[PDB]
C-alpha cells in the first residue's frame, strides 16, 4: 500500500484542500508547475504516495476537484499552484446546491456522482497499490456534505477493501451563513458513521476560538482558520510521506486507533498555534511542545479533553529534537494524567518523529485523538438540530427533494446513540 | 379561501400579494393545520416587512401554535434581529413559554445568535427560566462551552 | 548432509535474519559474496558449515535461508545490502501489501496470495538436501506478518513436511519498543495456532534485550540493530552446535530430547553472559565460575521472569572459547551446593555441557567487545509462565470490551477464535502450574 487519492468536494472542501497541496508541495520541493527543486532526497522517496510522476521529472497531485457550482473552479485555478492539478480531474456541475444537503445527495449530485466515479477509477487503475481514499469537505453545506457522503458510500461499495479516510469540517454559529447547516451536519454524520474508517473532526468553532482569543484576531477570516486547518492536515500526514521507521499507512492508523468501528473520529491538534507571517513562535522546547499538544485550546475540535478519556492517541513530533527527551515528555503526561487514558488498552499512546519540520518552524508536534470527550462535539450539533427540526422549521427545502422526513429522526437518532456508545467507554472500568 | 393564500404569501416573502389580500378580506390571523399564523410564518422566513404590515392590521403578536411557539420564539431561533425588535416593539412576550419548556432566549442561545440574546436581556428575558429538563440559557452555555454566550448572559 | 533451512517472516524476523547471517559468515569464514578460502572443497561438500550453506560448483556458499515479507520495504534492503550476493535471490520474497499489524490480514486475507509461493521455494531448497532434519523459524509475536503468515505457515509445513522439527525464534512485545496496540491479540492468536506445530520455540523478550543494551552496552535508546546484533549473538550460541562438531544439541531432534520433556511446554528460557561494551576493550577477562554464576542473575535473561520462582525441567550449558571442562565442573558443582535451583523431581537433576573452543566472534559494527569465554544457558523453567501471564493480562484488558476485536471480523476470522485461543493460553499455564508447585 502507497498511493492515496485525494478528493476535494464544494466550496469548503476545494479551499481547504488546495490549501493541503500547496503545503505539502513546499516540503516536498513541488513547484507550482510540478516540477521539482528540492534540496532533500526523502523529498522524493514516498511522493508517489500522494503524486503522479509525469513525463518529463514532474508530479502531478493524484486529486480529484468536485464542486457542483463553476465559481470554485476559477478561484483554484487562480490559486498559485492551481495548474498542478490534472485538468481533466475538474469536475463540476452548472447549478449548486443551495446549502442544501438534500440537493447534494439525491438531485444534483446524483447528476453528477457517475462523472466524478469515472475520474477516480481512472486514477485508482494507475495504482500499483492503492490504500485508501482521502476526502476534504465540509459538513454544514449542500455539496461537500450531501454529495461528499453520497460519494463516499459509492466508493465504498466499489473498494470494500480500501480505506475511507475524511478531513470533515463542522459547522459552528461563530462561522455561519444559514441555520440549517445542523440539518445538513446531523445528515452527513449519519452517513460517516457507516462508511468511513477515520475521520479528522476540524471544528470550525475551536478554529475560530483559537484565533479570536488565542491569536488575538479581532475579526478571523477563512484564510485564519485554513491556516490552522493546512498546519493540522500536514502534521496528520507527515508519518504518509516521509520515510521514518514507523512505515505509517492508513490501514495501521485505523487499526491502531478505532477500537470500535462507529468510534473513529478523530480529535487533532497541533502546536505551536501561529498566525499567517507572525515568526513570533521561537523558543520553544520539547516539554513546552508536549503540553501544548495535549492542552485543550490546541485542539482542532471544540472539545475538552479532560471532560472524556482517551482511548487512543498519536502524536507526531517534526523537527530534530533529543529523542530521549521526548519520551521523557511523553511518559511524565500520561503518568500524571493517567485519570485521562483508559485503562483496558495498554500501551495506547503512540509516538512518531519526523527529521523535516514544516514551514517557518524547526520544532513541531502534531496530535490525533480518540477521545470520548467528543461527544460534546455531537451534543453541540444534536441541540442544534433538535432546536430547529422540532420546529420543523425549513424542512420543506428537503423534503421538497424527495426526502423523506423519518430521514432526519433516523440521522438525529443514530447521532445520539453515537454520544450514548462514547459515553459507555468512558465509565467503562478495568475490573 | 383567502387565508392559505395569506399564509403562502406570507411565507414566500410576496408583499405585494399581501397587500391585496387583506384589501380583500383575508384573515390576518388565519393558521394553518399546525396553529401557525401569517405572523409566525413572515417571522420564521425573515420578511420584516411583511411583519410590519401584519402587525400594522391587527396581527396577534403573542398567538401560539400548536406546540405554544409564539412568532418571537421563531425569530429568535433563525435569527432575524430586526424582526425580533420590532415584535418586542409590538408587544411581543419576552418570556412566552412553549412545549419543550423554551423560551426566545433559550432558542437564541442554542443557536448561537450573541446579538439577539443581548437583545432579548436588555427587554427583561428570564435568565431563570428552566427547560424541561431543567436548563436556564446559562447551563446551555456552560454546557456547550460557549465562552462568548456565558459572559454575555453575565450582567 | 543433515541440512536445516532457516525462515524468516516479517520484519522482525527478517532483519534479525540479516544479523544471524552475518554472524554465521564471519564464524565461518565466508564473505559476503559467498567465497569461502580457508576450507578448499571443489562443490557440495560436507563438513558442518554444510548444514547450513550449500555450494555452487563454482565455490560459493549459499545460506539454506528464506525470506519472506508481505511488503517490499524491509526485504529491498537485503537485495542492495553488503549481502545482496550471499542468498538465492529466488528467496527474497515479497508481496505488495503488507498485514497492517493484523494477524487475520497475514494468515488468511493477504497471506493466501503467497502461501504457494513460499511453500515452493521451500521445496526448491529441500529438493537439495540429502537429510533434511528440519527448519528454524524466525518471526515476531506482535506483527501481522510474523503472527499470521508464520501460523499459516507452519501449518502447511506440518501437512508437506510430517516428519521434520521445527524451530521457533520469536520476538516476545515490549512497551519500550513497540508498533502496535493490539500485539496482545496477534501474540496469543499465533501462539494458540502454532503451539502443536512447533517442538521447540525460544522466546526473546524484547524488553529484555532492550535492558541488557542500555546497562550492559550504555545504549540510551537502544536501535532495533542494537537489539539484533545482541540477539543474533545470543541466537548463534544456540545455532553453533548444528554448524561446527560438538557432543550436544547435534541435530534438531535433540533439542526437543534435552530441553522439552513435554509438547507443550516447549519454551526454554535462554540467559548469556558475558555482555560487555566495546568501549571497554581492555576489560578483565571472566572465569569459567563468573560467567556461569551469571548464567542464574535475572539480568542476563532473554525473557524476563524469576527462575528462583519455578522449577527446573532440563538445563543446558554451551560455552564457547576458552573453557576447560574440569573448570566446568567445578563450577556446576558451586552452582548445586549454594544456589537453591530446584529441579522437578522426575527429570535427571543434571546439566548437560558443551564446549566449542572457538572464541566468540563479534561483527565489527556491533557494540560487544571480545571476550576469550562466553556461555549460552538453555533451561526449561517454569518460570516463563510469568511471560505467558503478562501477555494474557493484557489480552484479557482488551478482550474485556471487544476492543479491536472487528478489524480481525473483517478479515476472514470468527470472533470464535479469540476465546478459543485465549483458553488454549488458560490450558497452558495450567501446564506449567501442575509441573511446578
Ligand atoms: N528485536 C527486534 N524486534 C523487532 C524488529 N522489527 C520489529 N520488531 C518488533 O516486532 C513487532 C512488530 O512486528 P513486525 O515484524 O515489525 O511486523 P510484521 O511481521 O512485518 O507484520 P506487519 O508489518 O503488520 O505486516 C514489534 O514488537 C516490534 O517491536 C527488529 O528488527 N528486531
Ligand atoms: N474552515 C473553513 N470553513 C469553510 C470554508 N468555506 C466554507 N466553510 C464552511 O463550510 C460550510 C458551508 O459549506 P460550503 O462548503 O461553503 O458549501 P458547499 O459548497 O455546498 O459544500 C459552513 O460551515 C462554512 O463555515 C473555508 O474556506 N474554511
Ligand atoms: C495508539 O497506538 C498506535 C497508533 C498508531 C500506530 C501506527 C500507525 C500510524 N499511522 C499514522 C499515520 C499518520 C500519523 C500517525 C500515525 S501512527 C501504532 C500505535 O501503536
Ligand atoms: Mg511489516
Amino acid at each position: 500500500m502507497r498511493e492515496i487519492v485525494h478528493i476535494q468536494a464544494g466550496q469548503c472542501g476545494n479551499q481547504i484542500g488546495a490549501k493541503f497541496w500547496e503545503v505539502i508541495s513546499d516540503e516536498h520541493g513541488i513547484d507550482p508547475t510540478g516540477s521539482y527543486h528540492g534540496d532533500s532526497d526523502l523529498q522524493l522517496e514516498r511522493i508517489n504516495v500522494y503524486y503522479n510522476e509525469a513525463t518529463g521529472n514532474k508530479y502531478v497531485p493524484r486529486a480529484i476537484l468536485v464542486d457542483l457550482e463553476p465559481g470554485t473552479m476559477d478561484s483554484v485555478r487562480s490559486g498559485p499552484f492551481g495548474q498542478i492539478f490534472r485538468p481533466d480531474n475538474f469536475v463540476f456541475g452548472q447549478s449548486g446546491a443551495g446549502n442544501n444537503w438534500a440537493k447534494g445527495h439525491y438531485t444534483e449530485g446524483a447528476e453528477l456522482v457517475d462523472s466524478v466515479l469515472d475520474v477516480v477509477r481512472k486514477e485508482s487503475e494507475s495504482c500499483d497499490c492503492l490504500q485508501g481514499f482521502q476526502l476534504t469537505h465540509s459538513l454544514g453545506g449542500g455539496t461537500g456534505s450531501g454529495m461528499g457522503t453520497l460519494l463516499i458510500s459509492k466508493i465504498r461499495e466499489e473498494y470494500p477493501d480500501r480505506i475511507m479516510n475524511t478531513f470533515s469540517v463542522m459547522p459552528s454559529p461563530k462561522v455561519s451563513d444559514t441555520v440549517v447547516e445542523p440539518y445538513n451536519a446531523t445528515l452527513s454524520v449519519h452517513q460517516l458513521v457507516e462508511n468511513t474508517d477515520e475521520t479528522y473532526c476540524i471544528d470550525n468553532e475551536a478554529l475560530y476560538d483559537i484565533c479570536f482569543r488565542t491569536l488575538k484576531l479581532t475579526t478571523p477570516t477563512y484564510g485564519d482558520l485554513n491556516h490552522l486547518v493546512s498546519a493540522t492536515m500536514s502534521g496528520v500526514t507527515t508519518c504518509l510521506r516521509f520515510p521514518g521507521q514507523l512505515n505509517a499507512d492508513l490501514r495501521k492508523l485505523a487499526v491502531n486507533m478505532v477500537p470500535f468501528p462507529r468510534l473513529h473520529f478523530f480529535m487533532p491538534g497541533f502546536a505551536p498555534l501561529t498566525s499567517r507571517g507572525s515568526q513570533q513562535y521561537r523558543a520553544l522546547t520539547v516539554p513546552e511542545l508536549t503540553q501544548q499538544m495535549f492542552d485543550s485550546k490546541n485542539m482542532m475540535a471544540a472539545c475538552d479533553p479532560r471532560h472524556g478519556r482517551y482511548l487512543t492517541v498519536a502524536a507526531i513530533f517534526r523537527g530534530r529534537m533529543s529523542m530521549k527527551e521526548v519520551d521523557e515528555q511523553m511518559l511524565n503526561v500520561q503518568n500524571k494524567n493517567s485519570s485521562y487514558f483508559v485503562e483496558w488498552i495498554p500501551n495506547n499512546v503512540k509516538t512518531a518523529v519526523c527529521d523535516i519540520p514544516p514551514r517557518g518552524l524547526k520544532m513541531s508536534a502534531t496530535f490525533i485523538g480518540n477521545s470520548t470527550a467528543i461527544q460534546e462535539l455531537f451534543k453541540r450539533i444534536s441541540e442544534q438540530f433538535t432546536a430547529m427540526f422540532r420546529r420543523k422549521a425549513f424542512l420543506h427545502w428537503y423534503t421538497g427533494e424527495g426526502m423523506d422526513e423519518m430521514e432526519f429522526t433516523e440521522a438525529e437518532s443514530n447521532m445520539n446513540d453515537l454520544v450514548s456508545e462514547y459515553q459507555q467507554y468512558q465509565d467503562a472500568t478495568a475490573d | 379561501d383567502l387565508g392559505k393564500k395569506l399564509l403562502e404569501a406570507a411565507r414566500a416573502g410576496q408583499d405585494d400579494e399581501v397587500r391585496i389580500l387583506m384589501a380583500n378580506g383575508a384573515d390576518v390571523n388565519a393558521t394553518d393545520a399546525s396553529g401557525l399564523t401569517p405572523l409566525h410564518l413572515a417571522a420564521t422566513y425573515g420578511h420584516l416587512e411583511i411583519v410590519e404590515v401584519l402587525l400594522k392590521h391587527g396581527a396577534d403578536v403573542n398567538a401560539i401554535d400548536i406546540m405554544g411557539s409564539t412568532p418571537l420564539h421563531l425569530a429568535a431561533l433563525i435569527g432575524h434581529l430586526e424582526i425580533v425588535e420590532v415584535l418586542l416593539k409590538h408587544g411581543a412576550d419576552v418570556n412566552a413559554v412553549d412545549t419543550w419548556g423554551d423560551t426566545p432566549l433559550h432558542l437564541a442561545a442554542i443557536m448561537g445568535h450573541l446579538e439577539i440574546v443581548e437583545v432579548l436581556l436588555k427587554h427583561g428575558a428570564d435568565v431563570n427560566a428552566q427547560d424541561k429538563f431543567g436548563k436556564t440559557a446559562f447551563d446551555i452555555s456552560i454546557d456547550n462551552g460557549n465562552e462568548d454566550l456565558a459572559e454575555i448572559l453575565q450582567k | 548432509m543433515r541440512e536445516c533451512i532457516s525462515i524468516h517472516v516479517g520484519q522482525a524476523g527478517v532483519q534479525i535474519g540479516n544479523a544471524c547471517w552475518e554472524l554465521y559468515c564471519l564464524e565461518h569464514g565466508i564473505q559476503p559474496d559467498g567465497q569461502m578460502p580457508s576450507d578448499k572443497t571443489i562443490g557440495g561438500g560436507d563438513d558442518s558449515f554444510n548444514t547450513f550453506f550449500s555450494e555452487t560448483g563454482a565455490g560459493k556458499h549459499v545460506p539454506r535461508a528464506v525470506f519472506v515479507d508481505l511488503e517490499p520495504t524491509v526485504i529491498d534492503e537485503v537485495r542492495t545490502g553488503t549481502y545482496r550476493q550471499l542468498f538465492h535471490p529466488e528467496q527474497l520474497i515479497t508481496g505488495k501489501e503488507d498485514a497492517a499489524n493484523n494477524y487475520a490480514r497475514g494468515h488468511y486475507t493477504i497471506g493466501k496470495e503467497i502461501i504457494d509461493l513460499v511453500l515452493d521455494r521451500i521445496r526448491k531448497l529441500a529438493d537439495q538436501c540429502t537429510g533434511l532434519q528440519g527448519f528454524l523459524v524466525f518471526h515476531s509475536f506482535g506483527g501481522g506478518t510474523g503472527s499470521g503468515f508464520t501460523s499459516l505457515l507452519m501449518e502447511r509445513l506440518s501437512v508437506d513436511y510430517g516428519k521434520k522439527s521445527k524451530l521457533e525464534f520469536s520476538i516476545y512485545p515490549a512497551p519500550q519498543v513497540s508498533t502496535a496496540v493490539v500485539e496482545p491479540y496477534n501474540s496469543i492468536l499465533t501462539t494458540h495456532t502454532t503451539l502443536e506445530h512447533s517442538d521447540c520455540a525460544f522466546m526473546v523478550d524484547n524488553e529484555a534485550i532492550y535492558d541488557i543494551c542500555r546497562r550492559n552496552l550504555d545504549i540510551e535508546r537502544p536501535t532495533y540493530t542494537n537489539l539484533n546484533r545482541l540477539i543474533s549473538q545470543i541466537v548463534s550460541s544456540i545455532t553453533a552446535s548444528l554448524r561446527f562438531d560438538g557432543a550436544l544439541n547435534v541435530d534438531l531432534t535433540e533439542f526437543q530430547t534435552n530441553l522439552v520433556p513435554y509438547p507443550r511446554i516447549h519454551f526454554p528460557l535462554a540467559t548469556y553472559a558475558p555482555v560487555i561494551s566495546a568501549e571497554k576493550a581492555y576489560h578483565e577477562q571472566l572465569s569459567v565460575a563468573e560467567i556461569t554464576n551469571a548464567c542464574f542473575e535475572p539480568a542476563n535473561q532473554m525473557v524476563k521472569c524469576d527462575p528462583r520462582h519455578g522449577k527446573y525441567m532440563a538445563c543446558c550449558l554451551l560455552y564457547r572459547g576458552d573453557v576447560v571442562p574440569k573448570d566446568v565442573n567445578a563450577a556446576i558443582a558451586t552452582i548445586k551446593t549454594k544456589r537453591s535451583i530446584q529441579f522437578v523431581d522426575w527429570c535427571p537433576t543434571g546439566f548437560k555441557v558443551g564446549i566449542n573452543y572457538q572464541p566468540p566472534t563479534v561483527v565489527p559494527g556491533g557494540d560487544l567487545a571480545k571476550v576469550q569465554r562466553a556461555v549460552c544457558m538453555l533451561s526449561n523453567t517454569t518460570a516463563i509462565a510469568e511471560a505467558w501471564a503478562r501477555l494474557d493480562h493484557k489480552f484479557d484488558l482488551m478482550y474485556a470490551k471487544r476492543a479491536f476485536v472487528h478489524w480481525y471480523v473483517g478479515e476472514g476470522m470468527e470472533e470464535g477464535e479469540f476465546s478459543e485461543a485465549r483458553e488454549d493460553m488458560a490450558a497452558l499455564e495450567k501446564d506449567y502450574e501442575e509441573v511446578g508447585v
